């Protein structure tokens, strides 16, 4: 569901944070979960779906 | 099993945990609980006294396979630095809310295993956030009381309103 996607997505881009090396990964996951934190706060379950959606391929790659 | 999560502003999290004396099979079911419900809910840590259960026990993974979950009993933490750096965190008692707070990332941490032996670790970046927000459970303060007065009380009268429709 929406809250347990948007959750996952969240610690997923944590944990990439963590364990990257690279401060181009760190930032572009930290810049994903500002917009995240963003989307959530204002309850724009659009914004927050295609957000989940680039966050899973920026993960796989 | 899947615990029920207590929310802010329920009382019982303000409780102050008692330590565990005894490591026995009772604890370790009481952690296989605990991560199912941290594994769903979805969460990266877990304390006790957020699932009303007010023993001084705290289970985290921070692994992106669930490869790496870690017990923490009777923990202590002790910072390895002055350096105060931030974090955005959000809580699984204080749902739907996340802010900035401000704390130590390197910090020693002292805590039984899931065995009931002792254990020191030096905890660094996530962990060492994770760590203090759990430690902080088991002394009844959650992320919110970092928060100034306003932002506090929005927050609290947003989940008393959710709260309200619950029941
Ligand atoms: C960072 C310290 C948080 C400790 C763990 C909490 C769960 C909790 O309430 N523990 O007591 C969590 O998983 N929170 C999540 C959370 O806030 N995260 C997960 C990754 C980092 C941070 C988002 O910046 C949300 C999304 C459920
Ligand atoms: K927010
Ligand atoms: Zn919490």
């Amino acid at each position: 569901d929406y809250i347990r996607e948007l959750r996952a997505a969240l610690i997923l881009l944590a944990l990439k944070k963590q364990h990257a090396e690279d401060p181009d990964a760190q930032r572009v996951a930290d810049e994903l979960m500002k917009k995240l934190f963003d989307a959530a706060h204002r309850n724009d379950k659009d914004k927050v779906k295609k957000v989940v959606e680039e966050a899973k391929k920026v993960v796989s790659t | 099993a899947i615990l029920n999560i207590l929310e802010f502003p329920d009382p019982r999290l303000r409780t102050i945990a008692k330590p565990v004396e005894v490591v026995d099979d009772a604890v370790r079911q009481l952690i296989d609980d605990m991560f199912e419900t941290m594994y769903e809910a979805p969460g990266i840590g877990l304390a006790a006294t957020q699932v009303n259960v007010h023993k001084r026990i705290v289970v985290m993974d921070l692994s992106e396979d669930k490869s790496e979950p870690r017990v923490f009993i009777n923990p202590e933490f002790e910072p390895l630095t002055e350096d105060m750096d931030q974090y955005q965190e959000g809580c699984l008692s204080v749902p739907g809310f996340y802010e900035n707070v401000d704390r130590p990332q390197k910090v020693r941490i002292k805590a039984l295993d899931r065995d009931g032996n002792p254990f020191e670790e030096v905890a660094e970046g996530l962990l060492a956030v994770c760590i203090q927000h759990e430690c902080d459970h088991l002394n009844g303060k959650l992320f919110v009381d970092y928060l100034s007065t306003l932002k506090r009380d929005r927050i609290r009268k947003k989940l008393e309103k959710q709260h309200r429709q619950q029941a």
